[PDB]
RNA sequence: ACGAGACUCUGGCAUGCUAACUAGUUACGCGACCCCGGUCGGCGUAACUUCUUAGAGGGACAAGUGGCGUUCAGCCACCCGAGAUUGAGCAAUAACAGGUCUGUGAUGCCCUUAGAUGUCCGGGGCUGCACGCGCGCUACACUGACUGGCUCAGCGUGUGCCUACCCUACGCCGGCAGGCGCGGGUAACCCGUUGAACCCCAUUCGUGAUGGGGAUCGGGGAUUGCAAUUAUUC
């Protein structure tokens, strides 16, 4: 029917994860491979918080094709969390009302604020005279 | 299979060199001089010898089947770049020594360097670092 | 550690002693006023100067200021 | 129906190793039994047909991104050159062990050359690769 | 007919004002215009010692060159652009016209 | 210092001390049965793979670094 | 005789074949970007070639 | 399940917090539920942002120790997740309850300090800091040069700490520190 | 009056503005493959700026409330919020016998100036080793080593006025170092979608100076250079 297109971007430490939604059926897959088929597979329950704290019925009318690039291993895993949780918010704003959308934001606000508000932490610059951002070289007396 | 069999071995005194029987075959052979780890796996590959067993199940007549490859790897299609003595100075015999010739050939290249008054060999006489190491700050234990 | 200096305070009194009717109470209101009645060179100072004006307005409505 | 992308990759690289068991006609080289994978390694691998394992990983890598040549194969199959006394550097794989796989899969038609160079997967090789992608998924359901 | 003009400079105010003034001469003749593409900037990096000899505490430098480039396409002949490339040019901007 | 002379391969009593006594423990891992029965860690794992085909231990978590075993279900 | 034993070394490589253009010494040379200038001659003339200590 | 949470397969509910002195510093229930013992971070910036952290994540945050294993949270969660079953296959009960009796019983009440030493009381947040710490370095030597893996030593000690059986490192160092404080008290 | 502040560059938020066939996406249309749907850095197209990039702007002020404070300067707390202190640069008055005449065609003064402390060519040394000291690196293992598999980046540089000397894909030859033939990149183009490690998964080892450690040292092979022996590296 009508083209219900939502493409929500969400950053991470460096990682860029962009979605693209449509009125589909219950399939969620990132870069073509599904979300449980992402290694490391110890973080498998970290990609089901939008699936579990909302329920599967929120994705009965939603398909999402996620393009991700950049970052690290864990940085990608956290980028692909806040990029699809935010995506279903805008799909439940442009097309359905916000009273059915605030009922899935108030659940999202009591667990973790990273899913909707990204981290403003960025790695500080290493200065001269030290191996790290704050660490200086070992001083020798005498 | 699982329990200690009969004809068990703890020590394989082969090529007058003691080989422990507790380890895996491909890693027990490192006791012999002239064989480390990489040369050890491939010689076990040049015959169909099982290596997921220990050094205490392998039968007797085929540990000699190991040996026929050991001193002569040439006729069992092992290349020259595996050898510890490639292109020998006198005859050009691409050979492999195993705990007999190694120290025996070792007191020859000393005098092939010492008689000829070579700068490389003179450091072996004194016992200093020969490969061009900074000697001012390192190597203190051996020299007092 | 947020203590204003003279140029935040000597200027903000010139905003009050000459432009009283042209301001209100809300910050962003007289922030948008002070840009046109005063040439402040930077943006961060533009938020700085007007920020002291609203705080002193919270005093003038409540009492006399020296 | 499902493709290779619906399958966990850990139990895929031995699945394609199983399809070459019924083949036995890849003209496997001679020095495979006494060779190290790369200069950053120092041993040989553990499985006897590791050449049936590393070749089994190339076709799925050529599924994801094609036109890859001999220099693009050594980077992915390389590893950390643990230099020991020095801090480490990264090291690519051996050039020949990649060149003998893309020559093994030119013996049997499973890979073609891309225009302006490269090595990419063929459609009839994508026919039967989507058959071993079913034998893994139908077994775990 | 598809001509490309490069706009590259150092000072941001020197390149931003001349890109728009060259747009102003383009709409007057009302021709096939393209907009300004802003490619990522190149920054030359030099960090060196402050001291001439090797005495004192160790302090370094932060020399920078944030150079910027803009390209503009036109479906215009080489004649009418030569009436625009003769006006409104500041010497800090480097222009190389690509005929084809 | 002190030698932990582990058994490289079983005896006829030690393996017989495995077919009945290991299914009595509540915790079976290659790090304790090798220490409780003085065998190598290689022999420890290779003492339980047959028990899978013997069905005298139950697997609940196999991993790269950690595999644990127990009794069977009590019934 | 003479002329074949004064510059007869190969002078196409090495640090005896490169030098500064301003300081004319062979230490601390900035051979980056075709600068070819010593690092102390770089400091005083950093404004003349155009550099700015922006950071 | 948007109503209840399963820690992998471990239930969120039925953990009674015994001590009332630490229950305001154990964030373990109904407001602090996570499927993983891993968040993005952010807990270590403010003064008292360390009080509402999930305790199982706190132990992993303290486990990545001694150089080579710093910055490797990907595998210490692979240690405690394996170690949680080890507690269950020895007890049969909730393994997280064993941790509750572990941090309760391994936190010293009084502690001498440089003032001549004056033995003084400690904060509950100091107490949960030390109780989680003394076990975390105790198992660090139990797997050191030993066939017993780090997964078991992490699981073995809090089992021995929930009963206070005094064969763990954390119990011994708690009562000696309470006694050497009892000297100059 | 200076310094502090302010100021600058960067870090974070703006589905608003401006536009991108050397940036990406969205579709549509085939090709391939599985049972309409599924996938593809396979291939073209018109709409877009979400991601690409950087231009303008906008955004935070102790602003609002609640305590606290002369109720002044201010401080503590809450909420809304992408931010309720990003990081650096710049940095005074006066001072040191701090250091550099080995950065100079910056130099006073002094020595030397043809059998030259000037200049170049050969070779050696600056690496030399009873000993003490400083910054370091890899380690001392099982949270490990070792072997397969799986999979993630972000900063830069590249054909030189001299300069005869570049970054590199691809195709073969060889276990490797390396070698040969074509093509592109003066660069958001080619390298490069920069397939980095750590990692993750699964083997193997099993508390043993062991498969931890790689110091020492012998033998063979290639690159750079006119030249590597005092082992240039590999």
């Amino acid at each position: 029917g009508p083209l219900q297109s939502v493409q929500v971007f969400g950053r991470k430490k460096t990682a860029t994860a962009v979605a693209h939604c449509k009125r589909g059926n219950g399939l969620i897959k990132v870069n073509g491979r599904p979300l449980e088929m992402i290694e490391p597979r110890t973080l498998q329950y970290k990609l089901l918080e939008p699936v579990l704290l909302l329920g599967k019925e929120r994705f009965a009318g939603v398909d999402i094709r996620v393009r991700v690039k950049g970052g690290g291993h864990v940085a990608q895993i956290y980028a692909i969390r806040q990029s699809i949780s935010k995506a279903l918010v805008a799909y439940y704003q442009k097309y359905v009302d916000e009273a059915s959308k605030k009922e899935i934001k108030d659940i999202l606000i009591q667990y973790d604020r990273t899913l909707l508000v990204a981290d403003p932490r960025r790695c500080e610059s290493k200065k001269f005279g030290g191996p790290g951002a704050r660490a200086r070289y070992q001083k020798s007396y005498r | 299979s699982l329990v200690i069999p009969e004809k068990f071995q703890h020590i394989l005194r082969v090529l007058n060199t003691n080989i422990d029987g507790r380890r895996k075959i491909a890693f027990a052979i490192t006791a012999i001089k002239g064989v480390g780890r990489r040369y050890a796996h491939v010689v076990l590959r040049k015959a169909d010898i099982d290596l997921t067993k220990r050094a205490g199940e392998l039968t007797e007549d085929e540990v000699e089947r190991v040996i026929t490859i050991m001193q002569n790897p040439r006729q069992y299609k092992i290349p020259d770049w595996f050898l510890n003595r490639q292109k020998d100075v006198k005859d050009g015999k691409y050979s492999q020594v195993l705990a007999n010739g190694l120290d025996n050939k070792l007191r020859e290249d000393l005098e092939r360097l010492k008689k000829i008054r070579a700068h490389r060999g003179l450091r072996h006489f004194w016992g200093l670092r020969v490969r061009g190491q900074h000697t001012k700050t390192t190597g203190r234990r051996g020299r007092t | 550690g947020r203590v204003r200096t003279k140029t935040v305070k000597k200027a903000a009194r010139v905003i009050i002693e000459k432009y009283y009717t042209r301001l209100g109470n809300d910050f962003h209101t007289n922030k948008r006023v002070c840009e046109e009645i005063a040439i402040i060179p930077s943006k961060k100072l533009r938020n700085k100067i007007a920020g002291y004006v609203t705080h002193l307005m919270k005093r003038i409505q409540r009492g006399p200021v020296r | 129906g499902v493709t290779v992308k619906d399958v966990n990759q850990q139990e895929f690289v031995r699945a394609l190793a199983a399809f070459l068991k019924k083949s036995g006609k890849l003209k496997v080289p001679e020095w495979v039994d006494t060779v190290k994978l790369a200069k950053h390694k120092e041993l040989a691998p553990y499985d006897e047909n590791w050449f049936y394992t590393r070749a089994a990983s190339t076709a799925r890598h050529l599924y994801l991104r094609g036109g890859a040549g001999v220099g693009s194969m050594t980077k992915i199959y390389g590893g950390r050159q643990r230099n020991g006394v020095m801090p480490s550097h990264f090291s690519r794989g051996s050039k020949s062990v990649a060149r003998r796989v893309l020559q093994a899969l030119e013996g049997l038609k499973m890979v073609e050359k891309d225009q302006d160079g490269g090595r990419k997967l063929t459609p009839q090789g994508q026919r039967d690769l989507d058959r071993i992608a079913g034998q893994v998924a139908a077994a775990k359901k | 007919h598809r001509i490309r003009i490069t706009l590259t400079s150092r000072n941001v105010k020197s390149l931003e004002k001349v890109c728009a003034d060259l747009i102003r001469g383009a709409k007057e003749k009302n021709l096939k215009v393209k907009g300004p593409v802003r490619m990522p900037t190149k920054t030359l990096r030099i960090t060196t010692r402050k001291t001439p000899c090797g005495e004192g505490s160790k302090t370094w430098d932060r020399f920078q060159m944030r150079i910027h480039k803009r390209l503009i396409d036109l479906h215009s002949p080489s004649e009418i652009v030569k009436q625009i490339t003769s006006i409104s040019i500041e010497p800090g901007v480097e222009v190389e016209v690509t005929i084809a | 210092r002190d030698k932990l002379n582990n058994l490289v391969l079983f005896d006829k009593a030690t393996y017989d001390k495995l077919c009945k006594e290991v299914p009595n423990y509540k915790l079976i891992t290659p790090a304790v049965v090798s220490e409780r029965l003085k065998i190598r860690g290689s022999l420890a794992r290779a003492a339980l793979q047959e028990l899978l085909s013997k069905g005298l231990i139950k697997l609940v978590s196999k991993h790269r670094a950690q595999v644990i075993y127990t009794r069977n279900t009590k019934g | 005789g003479h002329q074949q034993l004064y510059w007869s070394h190969p002078r196409k490589f090495g640090q005896g074949s490169r030098s500064c253009r301003v300081c004319s010494n062979r230490h601390g040379l900035i051979r980056k970007y075709g600068l070819n200038m010593c690092r102390q001659c770089f400091r005083q003339y950093a404004k003349d070639i155009g550099f700015i200590k922006l950071d | 399940t948007p109503d209840i949470k399963l820690f992998g397969k471990w239930s969120t509910d039925d953990v009674q917090i015994n001590d009332i002195s630490l229950q305001d510093y154990i964030a373990v229930k109904e407001k602090y539920a996570k499927y993983l013992p891993h968040s993005a971070g952010r807990y270590a910036a403010k003064r008292f942002r360390k009080a509402q952290c999930p305790i199982v994540e706190r132990l992993t945050n303290s486990m990545m120790m001694h150089g080579r294993n710093n910055g490797k949270k990907l595998m210490t969660v692979r240690i405690v997740k394996h170690a949680f079953e080890i507690i269950h296959l020895l007890t049969g009960e909730n393994p997280l309850q064993v941790l509750v009796n572990a941090i309760i019983n391994s936190g010293p009440r009084e502690d001498s300090t440089r003032i001549r030493r004056q033995a003084v009381d400690v904060s509950p947040l100091r107490r949960v800091n030390q109780a989680i710490w003394l076990l975390c370095t105790g198992a660090r030597e139990a797997a050191f040069r030993n066939i017993k893996t780090i997964a078991e030593c992490l699981a073995d000690e809090l089992i021995n700490a929930a009963k206070g059986s005094s064969n763990s490192y954390a119990i011994k160092k708690k009562d000696e520190l309470e006694r050497v404080a009892k000297s100059n008290r």
